[PDB]
């Protein structure tokens, strides 16, 4: 029934048999020797990249509306990884994205769970150009809105058109998961490294966005939980950088 | 993975242990001062008892010692030349005649090993098997005496162990010469059973499990209160 | 070297010692009869028991016989006693019960046997009940036959054997115990009346034996209670 | 998944599949003849002995501490083994301890049963000495208490002391089971018979005592039971007893 | 009182405030020394090894 996984001898999760969505149909994998457009050899830190980063819990309520994180963004404090972007240059990783949530079988609801590629944003004045904090918090979800949002440097939060300018009921066509309480509680995405160049650097490029939306609300009874808790982990799967040594 | 030998039931519980120390006169006086008495038990001596009060059922041979020394008595009439002393040692096994006072006819029973002893030489040793009419020895015992559940409770009639004496054999005329006795006590081929949590409360009383309530540790300051901590220095910059 | 145990003199120890008188040659031993190798041998051996004690005849031959009256006893007891040798007043001055007294702990199993000294023309029945350690003894002739009981013609045969057994719910039983209405009884009654012809007596004696059985054991020697004086004899 | 057990042919009891903890490691058993200080061979009853005695149920509330039971005295009222037991003189026999809970899966709590040899017990005024009374009834369970007794004749009862004078909290090294109402909800013990002689008389001895103590207190909302019912049954497994027969 | 064991797990909202915390050494700490390990290990001057904690959740 449960299976327990341990990465990096250092982190504990627990899982129950459950579908996997494995990206694109790739599987992520180190750089061969056919694609390259530099010199110097990767080096491969695995010891410490390669383990469970879990991150805060959420609180998904009755007026919620949705979340996102840019990726990498995200692993910016957390750890290792922190370090190995700050001291490289040029860097490549997978991702393997846990969600769960906690909640009795008195509350319903349902969720999408969705990894957008290039997930370039808008700006709530049409005319000036958004900023690089009104973007994303280190790790911290930025919340969507229910209502048009009027700032002169913030990102268009109505949840309808998902910031990107689309419709927001056709984003299954990226990879994707449906968390529906009456019969899952969790999902999990495996995200292969997907740009037009071998290797870029971590602190300039968005690789991609996680976005969780609800598309039934919560609903309960007096006497229950006001919320269901959502938690998010992200294992980095097979991370490489440049080389610092002479040839 | 270091050795463990130092912890087996033998190098932990064949610790001599000095369990009673006693004084008697060699002259007149009141009787029960001219001879010492002892009942063997593993009650008495607190430190003991907490170690073999960790196991309920107990098989071991006992081993005694005895270290007698004596010295003369401030007085009129002070001995001017006395020979040598020698002291009598008598064990009796559970259910043998027990004197009532010095210079009985108990001390000259032949059911009763004896042993003579002049100053000057090693201190004199006994060993005793393990003399008992069940097959173990229980530290702790829940029932009564009769079977009327009624009686002295906690207390087992298959543990009896005998008793120690111990007198002068010379008569003295000239002086008195007091002596000090002290029992040194130790189990051998020890077996133990049934291991039990070791106490928390102090003793009260020797022939009673009675306790006054303890609480289960010491206090802390807070839950998350890690034990104090560092200043800033070279390495914390 | 010197062991605490090593100078002393313990009365119960068994060591080898210097001899007195050596070049002296002693006397052959010779094949006298009857030698003893056990004090059991002395306990196997039936002796009469005197269940007549009434204070009228413990200085008397009269302790010994047990007085069956004829005329007309409709159900009235005989005899009745408690099994405990070494301690019940019956059984301590017997052979079984003056060994068991030396030895503070013992058990086994005890025989008795009843021989019927009468004219050879008398005839009747006996009832022989025998209650467990843990019960009380027949009231009646009803409640002594719904037990364990022999019923004993004196017409077909004259001795009857009975074994006692042991059962203890240690393995050995104690002289010096307190456990009264708890080592069982014996009792005789009266199922027909004693029938004679013109010319024999009416009234006959019963003789009982009490002896040891082929299991005992003992254990704890220790001085007998019976001899009293600790004074030197002159 | 569910089990019928039909002990005496008059006993039916339904289990599932739960952990079972076998004493000392050692397995009940009949007398062999290499151990005896007794000669009459011992008669052995098994026809009604051997057959479920189910206690009377208690109620587990949110200020309750504790019971203990002392056996073999908690079945003399109960049926032929109470028979055996004033017919004979000496005896032998170990148990099957069954304890069961009735909880939903909206209850919590955490329970710990234990197994307690030679559980001799100190006295509420310590120069004084317990008596028959107070220390155990037939068959009705004697609670623990929160706070300090100040009887005269009375086993202290504070709960974290146990009334053996030992830390509870390590009461866990002798033969014990957790019953924790999220995961389990039952647990049995096999016990044998434990004593420096082969046999002795049942009203002088107690054997052991068995232990209920509570260590998370139940919770539970408004509208819902106010308590939790538990249900004790024993089984006496190879039962002897001394012979009445002549040899 | 038997409030000693239970660690406390409130629910509410919580930030990321801390459960509990201690510090590894049994034998000494006030947390451990009268536990069954601290208990034994007191009567040894000297002692080495691993410690196995367990966590479980009413």
């Amino acid at each position: 029934r449960v299976r327990s996984i341990t990465l990096g001898n250092s982190t504990i999760t627990t899982q129950e048999c459950a579908n996997v969505v494995v990206g694109y149909g790739v599987w992520p994998s180190y750089l061969q020797d056919n694609e390259a457009t530099a010199e110097d050899q990767p080096t491969q830190p695995d010891v410490a990249t390669c383990r469970f980063y879990t991150l805060d819990s959420i609180q998904w309520q009755k007026e919620s509306d949705g979340w996102w994180w840019k990726f990498p963004e995200a692993l910016k404090n957390m750890g290792l990884f922190g370090q190995n972007m700050e001291y490289h240059y040029l860097g490549r990783s997978g991702y393997t994205i846990h969600v769960q949530c906690n909640a009795s079988k008195f509350h319903q609801g349902c969720l999408l769970v969705v990894c957008v590629p290039e997930a370039e944003m808008g700006c709530s004045d049409v005319e000036r150009e958004v900023v690089a904090a009104s973007l994303s918090s280190e790790d911290t979800a930025k919340s969507f809105s229910r209502t048009e949002s009027n700032g002169q440097h913030t990102v268009q939060t109505v949840v309808y058109n998902a910031g990107m300018g689309v419709g927001v009921g056709n984003l299954t066509i990226f990879p994707h998961q449906w968390i529906n309480l009456r019969t899952n509680n969790s999902a999990t995405i495996v995200m292969p490294y997907i740009n037009s160049v071998p290797m870029d650097n971590m602190f300039r490029h968005y690789n991609f966005t996680l976005m969780i939306i609800p598309f039934a609300k919560l609903e309960y009874t007096e006497q229950a939980s006001n919320y269901v808790p959502i938690t998010v982990t992200v294992a980095p799967m097979c991370a490489e950088y440049n080389g610092l040594r002479l040839a | 993975y270091h050795s463990r030998t130092e912890s087996s039931i033998e190098n932990f519980l064949c610790r001599a242990a000095c369990v009673y120390i006693a004084t008697y006169a060699s002259a007149g006086g009141t009787p029960t001062e001219r001879y010492a008495s002892w009942r063997i038990n593993t009650r008495q001596m607190v430190q003991l008892r907490r170690k073999f009060e960790l196991f309920t059922y107990l098989r071991f041979d006992m081993e005694i010692t005895f270290v007698i020394t004596s010295t003369q008595d401030p007085g009129t009439q002070l001995a001017q030349d006395m020979p040598v002393l020698t002291h009598q040692i008598m064990y009796i096994p559970p259910g043998g005649p027990v004197p009532n006072s010095a210079t009985d006819f108990a001390w000259q029973s032949s059911t009763n090993p004896s042993i003579f002893w002049t100053e000057g030489c090693a201190p004199a040793r006994m060993s005793v098997p393990f003399i008992s009419i069940g097959n173990a020895y229980s530290n702790f015992y829940d029932g009564w005496s009769h079977f009327t559940q009624e009686g002295v409770y906690g207390f087992n009639s298959l543990n009896n162990m005998g008793h120690i004496y111990v007198r002068h054999v010379n008569e003295q005329s000239l002086g008195v010469s007091t002596s000090t006795l002290r029992v040194y006590f130790k189990p051998k081929h020890v077996r133990a059973w049934v291991p039990r949590p070791p106490r928390l409360s102090p003793y009260v009383k020797s022939s009673n499990v009675n306790f006054k309530p303890t609480a289960v540790t010491t206090e802390r300051k807070d839950i998350n209160d890690v034990g104090t901590l560092r200043p800033v220095g070279y390495t914390n910059h | 070297m010197l062991t605490p145990g090593s100078n002393q003199f313990l009365t119960s120890d068994d060591f080898q010692s210097p001899s007195a008188m050596p070049q002296f040659d002693v006397t052959p031993e010779m094949k006298i009869p009857g030698e003893v190798h056990n004090l059991m041998e002395i306990a196997e051996v039936d002796s009469v028991v005197p269940v007549n004690n009434t204070k009228e005849n413990i200085n008397s031959m009269e302790a010994y016989r047990i007085p069956v009256t004829g005329g007309d006893q409709l159900h009235t007891q005989v005899f009745g006693f408690q099994m405990q040798p070494g301690l019940n007043s019956v059984f301590k001055r017997t052979l079984l019960g003056e060994i068991l007294n030396y030895y503070a702990h013992w058990s086994g199993s005890v025989k008795l046997t009843f021989v019927f000294c009468g004219s050879a023309m008398a005839t009747g029945k006996f009832l022989l009940a025998y209650s467990p350690p843990g019960a009380s003894p027949p009231q009646n002739r009803k409640q002594a036959m719904l037990g364990t009981h022999v019923i004993w013609d004196v017409g077909l045969q004259s001795s009857c054997v009975l074994c006692i057994p042991w059962i203890s719910q240690t393995h050995y039983r104690l002289v010096q115990q307190d456990e009264y209405t708890s080592a069982g009884y014996v009792t005789c009654w009266y199922q027909t009346g004693l029938i004679v012809p013109p010319g024999a007596p009416p009234s006959c004696t019963i003789l009982c034996f009490a002896s040891a059985c082929n299991d005992f054991s003992v254990r704890n020697l220790r001085d007998t209670p019976f001899i009293e004086q600790t004074q030197l004899l002159q």
